[PDB]
RNA sequence: AGAUACCGUCGUAGUUCCGACCAUAAACGAUGCCGACCGGCGAUGCGGCGGCGUUAUUCCCAUGACCCGCCGGGCAGCUUCCGGGAAACCAAAGUCUUUGGGUUCCGGGGGGAGUAUGGUUGCAAAGCUGAAACUUAAAGGAAUUGACGGAAGGGCACCACC
RNA sequence: UAAAGUUGCUGCAGUUAAAAAGCUCGUAGUUGGAUCU
């Protein structure tokens, strides 16, 4: 069955941008891939999406600017330590120039850098640069 | 494929305990039969009693009788 | 002397092109290596990676052919590879400089942490691929130099970049496809979109349009 | 290799096929895999039509026509030559020939 | 066999090309013509280029030619070739047109022309081939 | 077609599209009443009814129960509501 | 050796060890 | 068009596309043609929408327009259907005619006699001129071919909804094609019509003449 | 393509797809730079200017090159509406 | 030549049914299952929905057989520079160094060897589990060009025939 | 020990190179849809 919704919701908008297209549609839609979307959206990665509201659960329809080369989950998501965020952020992005890594934290869900910013850990979401 | 749960270390540990038994290096060292059967006993040099010369011909391709001592 | 046969070779001729990257920009393709030597040439250095004999059999023994394998480049941000089989080594040599020449690429080089003086490694990690071998190029820091084997070591060294770290999968041991995805990756560099390339691209008059006047009055 | 994207039949969807019997040799072919042919003749060749005919008490007859299911194993489809073998590309063509 | 080789038939091509204008409907003046406008060093030679030229010109006479291009004459082709009727075949008084296409041009803003005549539409559905 | 707007379908492709796979989902089946030449009362009917619905005032069979939409018996007015 | 055969050898070796074997 | 008036299909212009039947599509249409379309007929022919049809064949004009060199344009045409009119189209706007074969390596074999570099290729149909538009991939060359229902529409950047098929349409529309890069150009005006009927590029089919004659 | 002083340090700027944002590689030779003649509002005249369209091959390959076109002359006003 | 074979005449067990064992097959799509996403096209089977018209339809609607579409689940096919792959090929064998949706089984150069031994199941045949000593520089996959074929199809030759 | 991404958590393979159990059920194990300022 689905398990992770995010990583249905971020492999749809992969396949989506490298399809060219310019609108991906996420289905179910959830809390977490929200924000995630708006993490995306802040650093100008996908622009403007709307929540088409079932009755049921979610929908969502990204406008995608043709700028992410990759989103990406991590499964299982695994807790992240301040000290071990380098290591994370130097095996999955492709330079320390550009590129996300998103936790979880008892802050919000929010970027690497951000979450350095607050000095703070968590448990690693996924990634899109 | 391969599981990838937060509680999955115990699977992978023992997974990975198993399929090292199938390597050549791996057994063969971790076993004791390489050791039991090798004349050495595990040591870099040995000790012996030359009990004869002999000459071993050497393979197909080539043509030589390599002089060796039973030992 | 040189006689153009095309009209990118008679533009180039006519110093109406001011350089290798007006071309680059169009994604034009280069047809004759004397626009490489007019732009390039006082510092282009080839280097002969490999003299293959490959063999065809026929009804009386073996016909025997020359694969040359050629890296040319500036040590300052061009590159190109260029393979040539032909019945004698020094013809397979010539031609192999020749389509190294031909197949020049602009290598991309950046930093890997903080942005003083010039570039110096690639500008993100990149993947070059041929046949089951597959090449990885990684950012390295200042003064370290090439962490490579020797064959995408003098691609890389060719390209100008000066520190970068290497990963390679395959059969590596076929140089050909070792040179042909190091190249792939070095191309690679120019068509990574990152975030210092999002500002919108202002279209300039293409050499075909700028100068038409030219060509029909020649 | 394989060679064929159908391995040499047509069992797509289900398990087993009921095999026949080669009409040439008695050999088992599952029967989607026998090369079938429908054979339309007539009782009587054709140099012996007229024979036939003007032996015939009546007017108009017609001669009855023989009708033959032969079922070929593919050794003996490939020696009564009727079908071949064609190039890789020819292979793909399910066409039947003009006839 | 008489199968022309294709240095007989390359050379005729070009004497035709470049030396029209000489070359006439008689074997032996092409022959002539073709010793004084070219160097054949061969007088079998010299004979089937001037028999190949021959029959090409017979060619042009049927009318056009596949394997040849000449522009001197086809200048002239363009010249024939502008052929104007008098009454235009697009001009018709009466244009038949379906009734959807008859909606489609309504919702064009052309629905009040005057040339159009509605058609009656087929009774069945029945354009494909049958399978099989 | 890369650019297809999929925020605002076309309505025939909306309903071209699966009850399920639309952008909200909507039921194809319908409420409909239907009136008898013998009735006083009007008698609301699933367009998919799986029962056989009776008169409501009589004896008269209204639908018959079908694989799809259940099929009205001739002779009763049904309308759609809404 | 064809596969199958080789297999039918090994077999019949096996039923050879096993009625002698007491 | 661009919303100007001036610009407007004209009533006469449609009743042309009709006589010509250039709306009349085929049976199969591409799964790219559809916004080209209106509906389809009771008989299984798809209706080309000629509003569309305008629309593409003045984006074509305007592609054409803005190349400083005539003869930098190149029309192709390998049935003999259009060949008159890609002949005639180049008589007119200036363009350069291949007229039918067209050998491989034309633009990208730099040897072979008839080796050329155009900056716009028109094309009359993209299944029958395929090799063009595949060579026109290796060179940077765009395209703008006159594409049915069922056209493909792979290397081909401005398509022109038509009948590509019969020769009265395909004729038309090199005939329109020519008229409006003309008229955007300046050589001829808006306010007249165009003193070359479109009968002047239409396949004639020596045949139907001999017999008519 | 800036360092820390800030002069702009890359070779040149490579040209991006109208339709994706895509980067068109220097090799691409399917990509084309389509030039769209603008006209007089007036009298219907190519007026001098153009409106420039780049298309990398991979938008031609896969036959989106026409409609990624339509709709940006469309966007322009270049194309009218229906 | 020998045939303990191919071929022929027979012909036991078996092949058939019932009960009880056996649990193995190139048991194959040589492709685990569940889920999401990613092209086009025409078919076909089942169910449903809509629609000109034809036909069985006897004052009629139904419904049945067709015809034209649409939707969902299937068995498949064609096409594509989606992408992948060593390639053959695969719309999955794609969405993999831009490497993490979940999960089970399972491989680690070729032999020795699915062998020995121990255990266990079986009336037996055997099934499951299953080594090592030793030996070896290759074995193997895909594709290419030759050569060959007691493979097929064409062509030429009074050193072939007629 | 690295080289060995030839033990692969990072990070390998299983169509044909070695390889998916004949096929289902099924306990433990592992993993589990939206939703509550």
């Amino acid at each position: 069955v689905r398990m992770n919704v995010l990583a249905d919701a971020l492999k749809s908008i992969n396949n989506a941008e490298k399809r060219g297209k310019r609108q991906v549609l996420i289905r179910p839609c959830s809390k977490v891939i929200v924000r995630f979307l708006t993490v995306m959206m802040k650093h100008g990665y996908i622009g403007e999406f709307e929540i088409i509201d079932d009755h049921r659960a979610g929908k969502i329809v990204v406008n995608l600017t043709g700028r992410l080369n990759k989103c990406g989950v991590i499964s299982p998501r695994f807790d992240v330590q301040l000290k071990d965020l380098e290591k994370w952020q130097n095996n999955l992005l492709p330079s320390r120039q550009f590129g996300f890594i998103v936790l979880t934290t008892s802050a919000g869900i929010m970027d690497h850098e951000e979450a350095r910013r607050k000095h703070t850990g968590g448990k690693i979401l996924g990634f899109f640069f | 494929g391969k599981c990838r749960g937060l509680r999955t270390a115990r699977k992978l540990r023992s997974h990975r305990r198993d399929q090292k038994w199938h390597d050549k290096q791996y057994k063969k060292a971790h076993l004791g039969t390489a050791l039991k059967a090798n004349p050495f006993g595990g040591a870099s040099h040995a000790k012996g009693i030359v009990l004869e010369k002999v000459g071993v011909e050497a393979k197909q391709p080539n043509s030589a009788i390599r002089k060796c001592v039973r030992v | 002397e040189w006689m153009p046969v095309t009209k990118l070779g008679r533009l180039v001729k006519d110093m109406k092109i001011k350089s290798l990257e007006e071309i680059y920009l169009f994604s034009l393709p280069i047809k004759e290596s004397e626009i490489i030597d007019f732009f390039l040439g006082a510092s282009l250095k080839d280097e002969v990676l490999k003299i293959m004999p490959v063999q065809k059999q026929t009804r009386a023994g073996q016909r025997t052919r020359f694969k040359a394998f050629v890296a040319i480049g500036d040590y300052n941000g061009h590159v190109g590879l260029g393979v040539k089989c032909s019945k004698e080594v020094a013809t397979a040599i010539r031609g192999a400089i020749i389509l190294a020449k031909l197949s020049i690429v602009p290598v991309r080089r950046g930093y890997w942490g903080n942005k003083i003086g010039k570039p110096h490694t690639v500008p993100c990690k990149v993947t070059g691929r041929c046949g089951s071998v597959l090449v990885r190029l990684i950012p390295a820091p200042r003064g370290t130099g090439i962490v490579s084997a020797p064959v995408p070591k003098k691609l890389l060294m060719m390209a100008g970049i000066d520190d970068c770290y290497t990963s390679a999968r395959g059969c590596t041991a076929t140089l050909g496809n070792f040179a042909k995805a190091t190249f792939d990756a070095i191309s690679k560099t120019y068509s990574y979109l990152t975030p210092d390339l999002w500002k919108e691209t202002v279209f300039t008059k293409s050499p075909y349009q700028e100068f038409t006047d030219h060509l029909v009055k020649t | 290799t394989k060679k064929r994207r159908n391995n040499g039949r047509a069992k797509k969807g289900r398990g087993h096929v009921q095999p026949i019997r080669c009409t040439n040799c008695a050999r088992c072919v599952p029967k989607d895999k026998a090369i079938k042919k429908f054979v339309i003749r007539n009782i009587v060749e054709a140099a012996a039509v007229r024979d036939i005919s003007e032996a015939s008490v009546f007017d108009a007859y017609v001669l009855p026509k023989l009708y033959v299911k032969l079922h070929y194993c593919v050794s003996c489809v490939i020696h009564s030559k009727v079908v071949r073998n064609r190039s890789r590309e020819a292979r793909k063509d399910r066409t039947p020939p003009p006839r | 066999g008489r199968v022309r080789t294709k240095t007989v038939k390359k050379a005729a091509r070009v004497i035709i090309e470049k030396y029209y204008t000489r070359l006439g409907n008689d074997f032996h003046t092409n022959k002539r013509v073709c010793e004084e406008i070219a160097i054949i060093p061969s007088k079998k030679l010299r004979n089937k280029i001037a028999g190949y030229v021959t029959h090409l010109m017979k060619r042009i006479q049927r009318g056009p030619v596949r394997g040849i291009s000449i522009k001197l004459q086809e200048e002239e082709r363009e010249r024939r070739d502008n052929y104007v009727p008098e009454v235009s075949a697009l001009d018709q008084e009466i244009i038949e047109v379906d009734p959807d296409t008859k909606e489609m041009l309504k919702l064009l803003d052309f629905g009040s022309l005057s040339n159009l005549q509605v058609t009656q539409p087929t009774v069945g559905m029945n354009f494909k081939t049958p399978r099989g | 077609p890369l650019a297809k707007d999929l925020l605002h379908p076309s309505p025939e492709e909306e309903k071209r599209k699966h009850k399920k796979k639309r952008l909200v989902q909507s039921p194809n089946s319908y409420f409909m009443d239907v009136k008898c030449p013998g009735c006083y009362k009007i008698t609301t009917v699933f367009s998919h009814a799986q029962t056989v619905v009776l008169c409501v005032g009589c004896s008269t069979v209204l639908c018959q129960p079908t694989g799809g939409k259940a099929r009205l018996t001739e002779g009763c007015s049904f309308r759609r509501k809404q | 050796m064809r596969a199958k055969w080789r297999k039918k050898r090994m077999r019949r070796l096996k039923r050879k060890r096993r009625k002698m074997r007491q | 068009s661009g919303a100007l008036d001036v610009l407007q299909m004209k009533e006469e212009d449609v009743l042309k596309f009709l006589a010509a039947g250039t709306h009349l599509g085929g049976t199969n249409l591409d799964f790219q043609m559809e916004q080209y379309i209106y509906k389809r007929k009771s008989d299984g022919i798809y209706i080309i929408n000629l509003k569309r049809t305008w629309e593409k064949l003045l984006l074509a004009a305007r592609a054409i327009v803005a190349i400083e060199n005539p003869a930098d344009v190149s029309v192709i045409s390998s049935r003999n259907t259009g060949q008159r009119a890609v002949l005639k189209f180049a008589a007119a706007t200036g363009a350069t005619p291949i007229a039918g074969r067209f050998t491989p390596g034309t633009f990208t074999n730099q040897i072979q006699a008839a080796f050329r570099e155009p900056r716009l290729l028109v094309v009359t149909d993209p299944r029958a001129d395929h090799q063009p538009l595949t060579e026109a991939s290796y060179v940077n060359l765009p395209t703008i071919a006159l594409c049915n229902t069922d056209s493909p529409l792979r290397y081909v950047d401005i398509a022109i909804p038509c009948n590509n098929k019969g020769a009265h349409s395909v004729g038309l529309m090199w005939w329109m094609l020519a008229r409006e890069v003309l008229r955007m150009r300046g050589t001829i005006s808006r306010e007249h019509p165009w003193e070359v009927m479109p009968d002047l590029y239409f396949y004639r089919d020596p045949e139907e003449i001999e017999k008519e004659e | 393509m800036q360092n820390d002083a800030g002069e702009f340090v890359d070779l040149y700027v490579p040209r991006k797809c109208s339709a994706s944002n895509r980067i068109i590689g220097a090799k691409d030779h399917a990509s084309i730079q389509m030039n769209v003649a603008e006209v007089d509002k007036v009298t219907g005249r190519f007026n001098g200017q153009f409106k420039t369209y780049a298309i990398c091959g991979a938008i031609r390959r896969m036959g989106e090159s026409d409609d990624s076109i339509l709709r940006l002359a469309k966007a322009d006003g270049i194309v009218s509406k229906n």
